[PDB]
Formats: structure tokens, C-alpha cells, sequence
């Protein structure tokens, strides 16, 4: 059991009684809850006798019980029943949150009718929403997803409206008119076809008529297809094994497709009988078998939690915020203690705490960016919260990075009590006994600190380093729970490291970390070996504005960290990345950058020793869906790794001005030398004219397939969406140098190499000898 | 005057460390040469040994290559058209070949006891001699011989055990190795012709090459074509690596392994067969060796490169100590002098 298709059990399928409930507009209605079979969408009857869809990949997390959110109107409070008789109105309450980016997420509040019929509601329906097939699914499946929406939102008298498709793929509307009257389904009377004459096979003909595919034709007649209509099984199987393998990869390991195989592949595409029965694939077959399950653009290792988890802390990659508390801008905005929730729900293991002082009436330290205009949430309240998500998303350990500015014993032990009474056995309050505190000794695995929370605070104003340069003495309660964390100040490389303490760890501003990159980046890799580093920026990003953090991750930083507030180009890799290693938030670095034998230069511009470069060449076919509207659209091209790797030039045209199936035939975008592949990661990204985002995908270049695949476009905070998508081709090839071409040949068939060199000196000995 | 005549010795003991050098050696080969269970030796000898703790972590892959071994006999039996003796094995044959081989960790009464029944069939065991003809690992015989031993629920391989396992290697490692007085980085590599590609990324600053030939090789096919002779494929791809401006100045030892495997296949299958120009005798132990020794010696464009060969057991931990000694010297007496 590592991944599993997201299975719909039975309750939710038919669906149980709930009551959903407003507070701005004071609603409390009651509806029959319900998601579909296949794990699209949760939807209900509405009060207006509409029916209202939620997308259930933008479920960010769903609260049960006392972690659920409870109503703060007097009077709707008192409809419920909380100044009723029954301590039990919190066993029957769920809150399911919902939206696209953290800032923005609407709340839905439910409550059961049932006894325990909310609490296993809850925990399913979270399944389902965080599941890792269904969000990296195939292309065929997010279509049916399109086909179950349509289905779903049907008018008063239980029909599929006309305007209903003619609003989704508002990419055309006379086309999508002679469409569905090709189809023979009646949209003439009233403008509202049945349910029953819609079924999945109609929604299938209805684009194949509708959507023109001139660009999977072309394709058809290169592979031996100049007979038209059809492919043999042999013509299929030598295309997958010639064009759709990775020749990276072992041919014992990963053996090529057996005929035994490629037929099992027919039956399960081809529609038709007329060519299932004859082993053949019709055009209408291979459309599907492109964007089936088999012919994805990643392969399933990839997405999986399937790294090891066994190495130093320090050889890992963390997925890390800065000013976790802020929704908004750094200066005059609001904080929030739902942040710190929805952070650790993105991935995130690294948060960050500025707690402070409390007031003289009462005396409860807060949180909040040193005096700024910034609204001030308390410390109890997200310390709660961090204890109820924190092994959400990911069972690997947690750093709460403690930026104390509390200058008095009495409530400095106030949070140490804190820490002990919420978090509990959770808190790493002493060492572990394999891996002592001592010089020398390396710091434990992410595996041996599974399910723990680490705190980084001190033991025994500035320009742009912001409220983290005054930072207060540390006392004698708060120093016991730090040990494997420890944050000193930092001197010099040679000092640091010939101290060969390992727990030991110091912080870098962006600029003070960017010049130590320049004037000494060897010597920064090999501190990082051993021992951690964090990075945060600097106090010149007033509106939370983000670095890219590709810089130090090349010289191997673990805690890279950011503003989870704003989605810019650096967060938005930041995001994507860590999606893979099962959304565990931790990635192993290369194996140069960890090995203390080994030791680079992230500056190369030639190839290095043992490390295996890779070769890749992208090129843009067409796309699919683009948008709801009829506009131009181009797509970028870009590569992050090493500097010798980073290029983020290449770009394709404007499409002829078609957003319902342009084609564009366009040069491959080149990238023929990369050095360090494992660090690397090619960034496909689709805008409209004059800028406008439209969906982009950050995919490993250790990892991407060669060959023709779809590539399913996400949002700015890599959630799926359904419709657009690219059809790209790919050629990831392990480099041979343009001198070297003959000689890598040799080695590759000896036995021809051999024999037709040594054939010619033969015959060339008559005329000698 | 102990506690400061300490630090002094601390200090000169640290001094030889830094102070030696270290030389880069590449093991090539073919696919199957016997590449990795060589460096498994090394890691053995002057390396860190074995742990019960790592002797466990290869418990799992040691189920799955009784699996991925009886599920090609059973192919294999299709493939041939070898009928069954007993017929009460074709229910556990069936159920066998039905059996995922990546998801297996435990090794249970329902599949225990079925293939300790198929080994015992004689069509099975006709199967085993015919072997040649399809891909099967040598370790095979050795792991199915002693299923009792691995199906004990306490059951801990021993360090003879952790050699034979079957761990095909992928890309290019670096294993590093003290020798006392000079540092051995020794580079691992794939063996099959997609991995060959990679190699070049590893030939800069090369002190020695360590080929290795297979013995055994002589009457098999390739995995990756079943067109092709595996002992031709070492033969040629010596050659190539002989020829290579690379390696001008680094010295060229070539270890013709599997030398047990040898005497046993000689015994039926003749050498005469698969390299005709062969006067010696047949089912020789001693001169079919010799003849296959000189046939790569003699592939010398190079009339003054003096190729350093030793016959090899790269699965014995005692051969490899009197081999790795004098090809400790040979290597280290060519480059300090
Ligand atoms: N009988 C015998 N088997 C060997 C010897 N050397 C290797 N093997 C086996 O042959 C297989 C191939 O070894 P391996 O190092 O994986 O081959 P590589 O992939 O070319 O490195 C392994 O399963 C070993 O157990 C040997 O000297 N004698
Ligand atoms: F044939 Al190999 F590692 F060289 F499996
Ligand atoms: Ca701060
Ligand atoms: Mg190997």
C-alpha cells in the first residue's frame, strides 16, 4: 500500500443529512451532502433549487470537533443549540475550508444530523482532497471530470442547460451550436438537454467533432502510418519503445514493451470492435491512449514518498516560510493564526514565531512583526493550531523557529509551559540516545525525528535584517527544549566548521548569505554538509516580495525560507517542488552536495567528474482548452538549477488567436548541456496576451519521460486544473560531448565496432604485406 | 610530559592521513561480469564490514530473487513446452507466477511451501540445465538449494549470503577505500549498453583500469539482445576501452572472473563449440582458462602496454585477499616509480 486511487466508501456515495450554515447572511439550511463516485466533486441541492458544486481538489483541509470552527453570532449560536442541553454538538460539527491560494480560502460550515455521522465524514473526505494519483491523474480522467460537472449543475427541471457548455468552453459559441446537433441530442425546444441522452460516450463524440486535431494526424503518419486510418501492434509498440522510454534508464531494470503487453493496451482504448478484434488502434484509440494512464509525462517513483529518509538532517532540502504570522503586506497589514494552519497544510516544516511581551492588565505574550501597524494574534492560539496540523500533510519533523523578543522570566516560562502543555510528547524536550549532543557527531534523519517539533531559539534594529538582528537574551526555562537547533552567531567558515559541532547552526540574511555565496561558495557546500543554515529575507521586501531561492539551494542551504503570503515566480517553484517525495516537504540533496569526500564548484561551466550531465530538448505542440475566452496565448520555457544549468529565455509565439486547440510548430527549445541534473527542473508555463497567468507546471528534469506527452497545467499554488492542458514532446538523453560522439558509439555495440574496423585493416593487408 | 608527547603523535598520525595520495581505479565489464560483488569484497576487506543491522537490510531483496528466478523457470516451461511430472504442481505453479516480485517482504507458509514443490519437479529441474537458452541468475541454484534456512521467520543472511544477492547496479558510484599508506577511489559502474553511454563522465584522471570478463560467458546470450554472444561482447568492448586516448599512461589489469563456474560448465558444454579455434583439449578446466586468457592478451594494439591478469572468485572473500594484494603492489609499484 504506498499510493491508492481514491476510493469513495459508501456513506459518502448516497450521501448523509447536514445543515449548512451562514453568518453574514445569517442561512441555515438544511442539505443532503453528497460526492460523487469516480471523486470529482461535492455537491448539494441549494436553497434556490440549484446545484452547488465544490471542487474537491481545492479542499485545503476539513476540521472536526473542538478544532472545527464554531459560530460567533449570539442568536445563531442559540439555533444550534450551544445554549441547549447536549454536550454534544461538537460531535455532529465539521468545517471544510476551501480556495486556491492561503490568503484567499472560504470557509463552509456544516453541521450533522446524526450522531457521529460528521466525524467519519471529516476524515474521508480529507483523504480524498490531499490524495497524490488524483491530483497528478491522467489527462483522460480530468476530462470526465469536465463531463461530471456538467452533469452535476443541472437547472430546476433536473436538465443540462445549453448556456451551461457554451460558458465552459467560451472558447467558441457557432462552433459548439453544430457540435451537439451533429450529436442528434435536441438543445433546439427549450435549450436543455436530458440527463439520460448525456451519457459519457456522447460527451466523447461531442468533442472529437467539436475539437479539430490536426496535430495527433501528423504524429499518426510519422510512425509508419502512411496507411492512414489505423496502426498495427507492431508500428505501437516499436513508437513506445523507440520514442516514449526514458534511454536514461536500464534496459534490465526497466525492460522496453512486450507484444503480450501493447496488446492488453488496445483493449482497454480502442472503442471499436471492427479493430480491437483485428489487433489494431484506430486514430480515435490513440487520442486516448496520449492522454491515458500509462503515457503520463512523470513516471509514479517520482511523485511518491519514495526517497531515503535516512541521512543527516543536513543533506536535505526543507521547505521553510519566513513571517509565517503575516497574510499580507510586512508593514501595515493583518496576521492571522489560520496562516500558520493552512502553511504546515502547503508542505511547509519550518514556520517562524516573533513572540513577544504581553501587556500589564493580563499577561499573555502575542505575536506579531515588531511594531509595524501589524495586527496582534496570540501565542496560545497558534501554538493550538500548530499542534493540530502539523502532521497533516507530512509525518517528518517540524521547526518552530522561535525569534524571541519576551524580556521577562516570568512569561518566558509562561511559554515554556505552553510548548510542554499543548504540543506534549510531540516536543523533543532531551536528546535521543544513538545521536548524543557532542562535536563530531551528525545530526539525527528526518526519520528519526518523525512526528517531533524542534525548537530554535538561544541556550548557553537593523537597516535590512529587520527585528531579527535585536533578538533578547534567552533564559534558563526556554533553553531546555532546544538541543539539535541551535542558533549561534556566525564568525567565519574555517571557525565554524573546525569546531565540528554539527547541531550548531547560524541564520543568513538574503544580502549577507548572497555575498558569502560569491566570495566563498565552496567552502559554504562543505559547512552545509555537516551542519544547517537558514536564509531569510531581507527587510528592503516591504510587500512581502520573494527571492529566488534556487541561488542557495545551489550551494546546498536546507531552510530556504519565504513568504508564503505572495505567489511570485520564486514561490511558485518553491511550491511545485516540494510536491514530489509525497509532499513530505523534505528533498535529498544531490550526491555531491552531501558527500564529504566529494567536493564542486557550483560555478562549473564543464562537466564534472562522476556526476552524470544530461541532455534535453523541449518542444511545444499544441494545446487544449486554454481559456474562457477567445484570446492569444504563448508559452514559456524555463530551466532552474545550477547558474551553468539556469535558462529562462526560450518562449513561443502568440497563437494564431485560437484558445480552443491552437497549434503551435515551433523549433525544439535546446538545452544540450546540464551539468547537475538531479538539482535542475524544467518550468512549462502558459499566459494570454499581455501577461495574463493562465496555468504553469514545474516538472524534475532528473525524472521527465521522453517522448509525446500531455501536460496538465496548475494554478499559481500547484493545485490542478481541469481543463487546459499542452501536448509537448521531450528528449532527456544522458550527455555525450560533441568530441566524444564516435568513441561513446564503440562502447555502446562493441561487437559492430570491432568487427567493421578490423575488417578493414584485413583488407587492407594485400596491399601492404 | 604524556599528555603533550600525545597530541604530538595525534598530530603525525593525521600527518600521513592528508599526506597520501589517492588513485582512481574504474571496474568495467560487461552485463552480469561480477562488477559489484567485487567492491562488496573490498567493503568486506579493507572497508566496513558487515553488520547485523546491514546483514538485515538485504533479508528483503533475498526473497526477491527467489521469486524473480522461479518466475522465469516458469516461463520457461511455456516457453520450451517442458510438460510437468507432478500435475499438483501446476496449482502452485499458477499461484507463483500470479505473485507480484517488487512487493514482496515476508516469505510465508502459502508460497514456501509451493516453491520448495516446484523445485523438486523434474521437468523444473530439466529446465535448470537448459538455462543457457533463457536469463537466469547464477545465484539461483545456490538460494534454492537452502529454502528451509530463508524460510525460518528469524532468518539473518550471512555475509556469503549478502554476495550472491542479485542488485543489478544503475549510473556511476564511488566507493573510496583506505589502504594503509595510499587511498583507493574505486569507481563502480553500470555493465548493460544503455549504462555504457554514461561511463564517459567518470575517465578523467584514471589511474588503472580493472576490467572484468565473466568465464561462464562463453555459451550465454546477452539480456539486452538475445541475438548475440556474451563473451564476444567482453572480447570487443576490452578492445574498445584499450584503444581509448584516455588511458595511454594507466596501467590495464584484467580479471577473468566466475572462474568456479567455469570448471562446472566445462564438464558438458565445450568451448569448441562456441570458439572454434580452440586445439585444446575439451572439458578442460585448466587449458579452455589459458586459451581464453591469451584471446584478450593478445587483443594488444598497444605492443608495450603489459596487461596484468589474475583468474578471480569474486563470490570467495579469501581469493580476492591474494589477488587485491599483488594487484596492490602491481598498481602501486607502476606509479610511485
Ligand atoms: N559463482 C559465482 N558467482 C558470481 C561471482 N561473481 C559474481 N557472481 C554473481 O553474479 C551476479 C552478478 O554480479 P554483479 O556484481 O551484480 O554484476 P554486475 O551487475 O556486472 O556488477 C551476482 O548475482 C553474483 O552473485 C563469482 O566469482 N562466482
Ligand atoms: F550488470 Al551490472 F551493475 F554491471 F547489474
Ligand atoms: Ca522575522
Ligand atoms: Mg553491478
Amino acid at each position: 500500500l504506498q499510493l491508492e486511487p481514491p476510493t469513495v466508501v459508501e456513506t459518502l456515495r448516497r450521501g448523509s443529512k447536514f445543515i449548512k450554515w451562514d453568518e453574514e447572511t445569517s442561512s441555515r439550511n438544511l442539505v443532503t451532502l453528497r460526492v460523487d463516485p469516480n471523486g470529482f466533486f461535492l455537491y448539494w441541492t441549494g436553497p434556490n433549487m440549484e446545484v452547488d458544486t465544490l471542487d474537491i481538489s481545492s479542499i485545503r483541509d476539513t476540521r472536526t470537533g473542538r478544532y472545527a470552527r464554531l459560530p460567533k453570532d449570539p442568536k445563531i449560536r442559540e439555533v444550534l443549540g450551544f445554549g441547549g442541553p447536549d454536550a454534544r454538538l461538537e460531535e455532529k460539527l465539521m468545517t471544510v475550508v476551501s480556495g486556491p491560494d492561503p490568503v484567499n480560502t472560504v470557509f463552509l460550515n456544516f453541521m450533522a444530523v446524526q450522531d457521529d455521522t460528521a466525524k467519519v465524514w471529516s476524515e474521508e473526505l480529507f483523504k480524498l482532497a490531499m490524495n497524490i494519483l488524483a491530483q497528478n491523474a491522467s489527462r483522460n480522467t480530468f476530462l470526465r471530470k469536465a463531463y461530471t460537472k456538467l452533469k452535476l449543475q443541472v437547472n430546476q427541471d433536473g436538465r443540462i442547460p445549453v448556456k451551461n457548455i457554451l460558458k465552459m468552453f467560451s472558447a467558441d459559441k457557432k462552433r459548439v451550436e453544430t457540435a451537439l446537433e451533429s450529436c442528434g441530442l435536441k438543445f433546439n425546444r427549450s435549450e436543455s438537454i436530458r440527463p439520460d441522452e448525456f451519457s459519457l460516450e456522447i460527451f466523447e463524440r461531442f468533442l472529437n467533432k467539436l475539437c479539430l486535431r490536426p496535430d495527433i494526424d501528423k504524429i499518426l503518419l510519422e510512425i509508419g502510418a502512411k496507411g492512414k486510418p489505423y496502426l498495427t501492434l507492431e508500428q505501437l509498440m516499436d513508437f513506445i519503445n523507440q520514442k516514449q522510454r526514458d534511454p536514461r534508464l536500464n534496459e534490465v531494470l526497466y525492460p522496453p514493451l512486450r507484444p503480450s503487453q501493447a496488446r492488453l493496451l488496445i483493449e482497454k482504448y480502442e472503442p471499436n470492435q471492427q479493430f480491437l478484434e483485428r489487433d489494431q488502434m484506430s486514430m480515435e484509440g490513440f487520442s486516448r491512449y496520449l492522454g491515458g494512464e500509462e503515457n503520463g509525462i512523470l513516471p509514479l517513483e517520482a511523485l511518491d514518498l519514495s526517497t531515503d529518509m535516512t541521512q543527516p538532517l543536513s543533506a536535505y532540502f526543507i521547505n521553510s516560510s519566513h513571517n509565517t504570522y503575516l497574510t499580507a503586506g510586512q508593514l501595515a497589514g493583518t496576521s492571522s493564526v489560520e496562516m500558520y494552519r493552512q502553511a504546515l497544510l502547503w508542505g511547509c516544516r519550518c514556520v517562524e514565531l516573533d513572540v513577544w511581551k504581553g501587556r500589564p492588565p493580563e499577561e499573555e505574550p502575542f505575536i506579531t512583526h515588531g511594531f509595524t501597524m501589524t495586527t496582534e494574534v496570540p501565542l496560545r492560539d497558534v501554538l493550538e493550531a500548530i499542534a493540530e496540523t502539523a502532521f497533516k500533510t507530512s509525518p517528518y519533523p517540524v521547526i518552530l523557529s522561535f525569534e524571541n523578543h519576551v524580556d521577562s522570566a516570568k512569561q518566558q516560562a509562561k511559554m515554556a509551559e505552553y510548548c510542554r502543555s499543548i504540543f506534549g510528547d510531540a516536543l523533543l524536550i532531551e536528546p535521543l540516545d544513538k545521536y548524543p549532543l557532542a562535536p563530531g557527531v551528525p545530526l539525527p534523519s528526518p526519520q528519526d525525528l518523525m512526528g517531533r517539533i524542534l525548537v530554535k531559539n538561544k541556550k548557553r534594529p537593523t537597516t535590512d535584517e529587520g527585528t531579527a538582528s535585536s533578538e533578547v537574551n534567552a533564559t534558563e526555562e526556554m533553553s531546555t527544549l532546544v538541543n539539535y537547533i541551535e542558533p549561534v552567531k556566525f564568525k567565519s567558515f574555517e571557525a565554524a566548521r573546525k569546531r565540528n559541532k554539527c547541531f550548531e547552526m547560524s541564520s543568513f540574511v538574503e544580502t549577507k548569505a548572497m555575498e558569502q555565496l560569491t566570495k566563498s561558495p565552496m567552502e559554504f557546500v562543505e559547512y552545509n554538509k555537516q551542519q544547517l543554515s537558514r536564509i531569510y529575507p531581507k527587510g528592503t521586501r516591504v510587500d512581502s516580495s520573494n527571492y529566488m531561492p534556487q541561488l542557495f539551494w545551489n550551494v546546498g542551504c536546507q531552510l530556504v525560507a519565504l513568504n508564503f503570503q505572495t505567489l511570485d515566480v520564486a514561490m511558485q517553484l518553491n511550491a511545485g517542488v516540494f510536491e514530489y517525495n509525497g509532499r513530505s516537504g523534505y528533498l535529498l540533496k544531490p550526491e555531491f552536495m552531501r558527500r564529504p569526500d566529494k567536493s564542486f564548484d557550483p560555478f562549473t561551466e564543464v562537466i564534472v567528474d562522476g556526476i552524470v550531465a544530461n541532455a534535453l530538448r523541449v518542444k511545444v505542440i499544441s494545446g487544449q482548452f486554454l481559456s474562457d475566452r477567445k484570446v492569444g496565448i504563448y508559452v514559456e520555457v524555463d530551466m532552474f538549477g545550477l547558474p551553468v544549468d539556469t535558462r529562462r529565455k526560450y518562449r513561443t509565439r502568440t497563437s494564431q488567436g485560437n484558445s480552443f486547440n491552437p497549434v503551435w510548430d515551433e523549433e525544439p527549445f535546446d538545452f544540450p548541456k546540464v551539468v547537475l541534473p538531479t538539482l535542475a527542473s524544467l518550468r512549462i508555463a502558459a499566459f494570454e496576451e499581455g501577461g495574463k497567468f493562465v496555468g504553469h507546471r514545474i516538472l524534475p528534469v532528473s525524472a521527465i519521460r521522453s517522448g509525446y506527452h500531455y501536460v496538465c497545467l496548475r494554478n499559481e499554488a500547484n493545485q490542478p486544473l481541469c481543463l487546459p492542458a499542452l501536448l509537448i514532446y521531450t528528449e532527456a538523453s544522458d550527455y555525450i560531448p560533441d568530441d566524444h560522439q564516435d568513441y561513446a558509439e564503440a562502447l555502446i555495440n562493441p561487437i559492430k565496432h570491432v568487427s567493421l574496423m578490423d575488417q578493414r585493416a584485413r583488407q587492407l593487408a594485400a596491399l601492404i604485406g | 610530559a604524556r599528555r603533550i608527547n600525545d597530541e604530538i603523535e595525534r598530530q603525525l598520525r593525521r600527518d600521513k592521513r592528508d599526506a597520501r595520495r589517492e588513485l582512481k581505479l574504474l571496474l568495467l565489464g560487461t552485463g552480469e561480469s561480477g562488477k559489484s560483488t567485487f567492491i562488496k569484497q573490498m567493503r568486506i576487506i579493507h572497508g566496513s564490514g558487515y553488520s547485523d543491522e546491514d546483514k538485515r537490510g538485504f533479508t528483503k531483496l533475498v526473497y526477491q530473487n527467489i521469486f524473480t528466478a522461479m518466475q522465469a523457470m516458469i516461463r520457461a516451461m511455456d516457453t520450451l513446452k517442458i510438460p510437468y511430472k507432478y500435475e499438483h504442481n501446476k496449482a502452485h505453479a499458477q499461484l507463483v507466477r500470479e505473485v507480484d516480485v517488487e512487493k514482496v517482504s515476508a516469505f510465508e507458509n502459502p508460497y514456501v511451501d509451493a516453491i520448495k514443490s516446484l523445485w523438486n519437479d523434474p521437468g523444473i529441474q530439466e529446465c535448470y540445465d537448459r538455462r543457457r537458452e533463457y536469463q537466469l541468475s547464477d545465484s539461483t541454484k545456490y538460494y534454492l538449494n537452502d529454502l528451509d534456512r530463508v524460510a525460518d521467520p528469524s532468518y539473518l543472511p550471512t555475509q556469503q549470503d549478502v554476495l550472491r544477492v542479485r542488485v543489478p547496479t544503475t549510473g556511476i558510484i564511488e566507493y573510496p577505500f583506505d589502504l594503509q599508506s595510499v587511498i583507493f577511489r574505486m569507481v563502480d559502474v553500470g555493465g548493460q549498453r544503455s549504462e555504457r553511454r554514461k561511463w564517459i563522465h567518470c575517465f578523467e584522471n584514471v589511474t588503472s583500469i580493472m576490467f572484468l570478463v565473466a568465464l561462464s560467458e562463453y555459451d550465454q546470450v546477452l539480456v539486452e539482445s538475445d541475438n548475440e554472444n556474451r563473451m564476444e561482447e567482453s572480447k570487443a568492448l576490452f578492445r574498445t576501452i584499450i584503444t581509448y586516448p584516455w588511458f595511454q599512461n594507466s596501467s590495464v589489469i584484467l580479471f577473468l572472473n566466475k572462474k568456479d563456474l567455469l570448471e562446472e560448465k566445462i564438464m558438458y558444454s565445450h568451448l569448441v563449440d562456441y570458439f572454434p579455434e580452440y586445439d585444446g583439449p575439451q572439458r578442460d578446466a585448466q587449458a579452455a582458462r589459458e586459451f581464453i586468457l591469451k584471446m584478450f592478451v593478445d587483443l594488444n594494439p598497444d605492443s608495450d602496454k603489459i596487461i596484468y591478469s589474475h583468474f578471480t572468485c569474486a563470490t570467495d572473500t579469501e581469493n580476492i585477499r591474494f589477488v587485491f594484494a599483488a594487484v596492490k603492489d602491481t598498481i602501486l609499484q607502476l606509479n610511485l616509480k
